[PDB]
């Protein structure tokens, strides 16, 4: 029941699909959470139009299950977006990026002298609502950086 | 089972203003109650990977006032870690099978943390890690602070140098925003300030404090005047043009100053306190450094010891 | 014109539309393409499957339409690739990819003694097809890899 | 408009078997008919990134045998690129302003095709870049091996050493392959063997070729062979092993040689080739070396003069 | 006897504008009218106490191409007053003994000046003397905008970059404040800035300066923008904040620019001058530094001929 306007053929059994991400993102999110690192078909349809979400960007994974863990760590880039809980092509259950307190496994701290960079262990960070931005704060060092300088893999 | 028994003594944003009033009520009983035997047959590991003179010496002094033994190194040039290229992470797990506990000094932010991840059940009590926290050294602070003022609540305390290296100002000043009515004065180069989530912490509660770029301009109203050594070897390059003391406490300074002000610092000084400054009054450095006995052994005595000393 | 064969399928006027893309190669040359810049409706299909082929990924791109020579360097990457050109919901044009006689720089040298790292110049290797393998030659060092090698950039 | 006319010799590959050859018999008249003036009023710049006596020395001695000035750097270090960071792409761009062409010789393989990028009419001559190539060695290479041998065809050729860094055996090996009937014997240690580069472009030609593990497998058969000294400069640690000469000639295997053969050396020698094999009449090291004045004369005439009648 | 013939090249302060003007021409007709042996039979100790490659090579060059010989060092460390502690008086005493004119450049500011009480009748020509002067570089860029702008007056000319140890710079100013009409924007981080003595003799001949932040304040007013690069090797350890280039020029910003503009550089550029500068009709650092054969002949000429006609 996606939309209308020239047809193409599009809709799966059970996964998830991540509704409403922006711009310049989805790659990103693909990138990040390695969500490409799979067998399942997976459709990433970029800049196709939605209304005051103008130039929206999507992603569908088949079988894949994103969890509230997953799920809440997309609101550090694109928090509006929902996701879609389709199984059985019923959308079971819809949810949305809220904000996670511990950023995991996924950023570098800024600080080149912490220990995190020599020795085998996860980064890790705690998420804080700074003013304007979110406050990122390395777990070892204990620095806090903007939420967009702290970089990532 | 005291509130720290066989706790990590890691940061003091991890601690409470109970649990540093149990630090200091323990610090005063022990000073004039020894307890010789306290932490008999106890092995305490002293691994500074970093210098030291007062925190390892103090520490160790310590360990030996209560009965302990110690095991460690000064330097890790002679390890496995320095010669052999072990990460510090196995350092700490072969280490955590033989002793009680483990006094870490190191060059790197949050290696104390990391130990801790490590280590077991046995406690990892933070000496210092890079730039990050030294709460051992805001432990004698305080005591030190009480000592002298009577109280750690309303007080007008002067930060002056390395704040933004720093690591004892990064502790101390999270220590005394857990108490009422401090007021803060910060004095510093403007490259070496202090740094961005203290001044935060500050405003989330309520805490007053202000910039100044004279002692002059708050000798007269301060309590505590915290001096600092601007922390040379952590500088970077571009900051080459700070290594050089700004503010020098002389002892003509003290002259407005409140009579029961004391002039403190964790050492070592180079040029920021001239020596004239040592026998006047005011100057309560040494002192402070020999509270570091006190803070230390009511430490251990806690962590490693579950009955609240008797 | 028609519909295609598999299921799934995503449609499109004009544009170019790469085929057969082997599997977790899609996403890679969405990175070294610099393709995700183009705000054109970009469809993406990894690991759709393949027939007896076995799985593919699949990229579309419309309005855009590859570089004189992205062809050539996509050969190397994706030597089975398919570039169909759709003008206007047809194949105006349909092309395989041919390795060209040399590449240039998209490529790094080996050789870490080799003057094209230390130097503000542009790497650019001569192909030649050897037994089964492609043999690099850089223009610099006049040493000779093998793309397994090479592709190590 | 000879051929060589203000071409860059960068690469023997590049170069074809009558542009060697012009050079051959150019080098013949030369060292017969000196020609005191015909360089005179040009300005070489001699500029050797990397140490040099034999080539840099006998390229500045062909420039003034022949009227050339010369100007230049036997070290970078007091160069700008060496004290200021500037790029050699700019360093090659001015000084090609200034001369009429510059002999390079550079640690880097490829900084010398990387030169003609960067100094437009300037013809640029490589005096070897890293262990990729050497022509002039090769040009006084080939001038000593027709002289000794009256021919360059159907010779069998044995190549003993650092095949591997050896630019000298690069160069050779590619210009050797180039007239007919030669034959190829390689003795090196596997580490540092013949790269397949120039071991598919013999097969590509059918040349014929072997390898051995002793120069006594082969002595009764080569007419030439030419010893190389390990690259110790280049050796990646892991090639440590291979730092002593693991195939040393000494007087005594030269006995079932062909009276005709030469031991021909690029130089220098360490203990390769011990020194009682200096005076039989089979080591041309020394004469191989002298030829360096007559080839490297005849490429500067061939390369700055339009048409050249002698 | 010209104006120039046997004087001392020092410091453009004790140059006047006719005799910038008799180098300028007599450059002018040397880069037409090549005079081949005008100086045959002299010899030029070539001294350089200090790394150079435009410099040395030019002025090498330009020797040649006159007819001089030239003998000398490209590194003291080889000299005895590098390895035996001859005072710097000495050796050029001695040295003075030998030949016709001492181009010398120096890590001091002052060693050339110094070099003329001890050398006689021998003109001493400055090559650099520390961030002093370097009038040389001076003749070379003077020549250069004379050729682009048809004018030496009235320009609009910045100066960007290290001010303050850039010798090229204080020499280029007290030339350019000796013509008229001339303006000049000064870019550059305070602590590098232009020194007082010559900001002081600007205003004392009235002449228009002022300063900015930015090239994008001036890019569309200048006819000449002389980028420097920082001299690191001068820097005291406090200014090394400013080792990374402030301000860089990429070619978008050269966009609204004066279709006549002509960017300047001395060289060696590190990072201010981003290389895709380089293909922009505005680029003239490499047109710029060929200039040096030129004016340095014109140098050598006027001071060693005591009538010039050409
Ligand atoms: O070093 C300073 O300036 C303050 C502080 N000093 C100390 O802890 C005393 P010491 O290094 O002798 O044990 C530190 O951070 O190490
Ligand atoms: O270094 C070698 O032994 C071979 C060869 N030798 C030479 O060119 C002689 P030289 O180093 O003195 O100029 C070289 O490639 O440098
Ligand atoms: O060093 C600079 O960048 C400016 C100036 N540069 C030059 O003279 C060019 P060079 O160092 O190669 O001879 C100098 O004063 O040395
Ligand atoms: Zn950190
Ligand atoms: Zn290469």
């Amino acid at each position: 029941m996606t939309h209308d306007n020239k047809l193409q053929v599009e809709a799966i059994k059970r996964g998830t699909v991540i509704d409403h991400i922006p711009a310049q993102i989805g790659f990103k999110l693909l990138s990040l959470f390695k969500l490409t690192e799979t067998d399942q078909r997976i459709t990433i349809g970029l800049n196709l139009p939605s209304g005051e979400m103008g130039r929206k960007d999507l992603i569908k994974i088949e079988n894949t299950f994103l969890s509230e863990d997953q799920v809440d760590q997309l609101a550090l880039y694109a928090p509006q977006a929902t996701v879609n809980r389709i199984d059985n092509y019923e959308v079971v259950g819809k949810s949305r990026p809220s904000l996670p307190e511990r950023i995991d496994n996924v950023l570098v701290c800024p600080n080149s002298n912490c220990i995190s960079h020599a020795e085998p262990v996860s980064s890790s960070f705690a998420v804080r609502k700074r003013a304007n931005d979110i406050a990122l704060k390395c777990k070892y060092c204990e620095k806090e950086f903007s939420h967009n300088v702290v970089l990532a893999n | 089972a005291n509130p720290l028994y066989q706790k990590h003594i890691i940061s003091i944003n991890d601690l409470s203003r109970d649990d540093l009033n149990l630090v200091l009520a323990t610090a005063a009983k022990l000073k004039a109650n020894p307890q010789p035997e306290l932490l008999k047959h106890k092995v305490i590991a002293s691994c500074f990977f970093e210098a030291s003179t007062r925190t390892r010496l103090s520490f160790e002094t310590s360990m030996h006032r209560l009965g302990a033994s110690v095991v460690g190194f000064s330097d890790s040039a002679n390890t496995s870690l320095g010669k052999k290229g072990e990460t510090l992470a196995d350092t700490i797990s072969v280490i955590s099978t033989y002793v009680d506990a483990i006094v870490m000094r190191h060059p790197q932010e949050g290696a104390a943390r990391l130990a801790t991840e490590f280590s077991g059940n046995v406690p990892v009590l933070n000496a210092g890690d890079g730039s990050n926290q030294h709460p051992t050294q805001t432990l004698l602070d305080l005591f030190t602070i009480q000592q002298t003022q009577g109280r750690l609540d309303n007080l007008h305390v002067a930060m002056v140098g390395d704040l933004k290296y720093g690591r004892t100002v990064h502790s101390l000043t999270q220590a005394l925003a857990k108490f009422d009515g401090n007021r803060f004065y910060f004095i510093a180069p403007d490259a070496l300030a202090m740094p961005e989530y203290i001044l935060d912490m500050l405003d989330e509660k309520g805490i007053a404090w202000s910039l100044h770029s004279s002692i002059e301009e708050v000798m007269a109203e301060v309590d505590i005047l915290y001096m600092t050594r601007v922390q040379k070897e952590r500088l970077d390059p571009s900051e080459y043009a700070n290594v050089k003391a700004q503010f020098v406490l002389r002892a003509s300074d003290l002259h407005n100053a409140k009579a029961n002000m004391k002039v403190l610092h964790p050492l070592p000084r180079v040029d920021e306190i001239a020596t004239d400054v040592d026998k006047t009054p005011h100057a309560w450095y040494f002192q402070q450094a020999g509270n570091g006995i006190f803070a230390r052994q009511a430490l251990l005595a806690l962590v490693l010891n579950r009955d609240l000393v008797l």
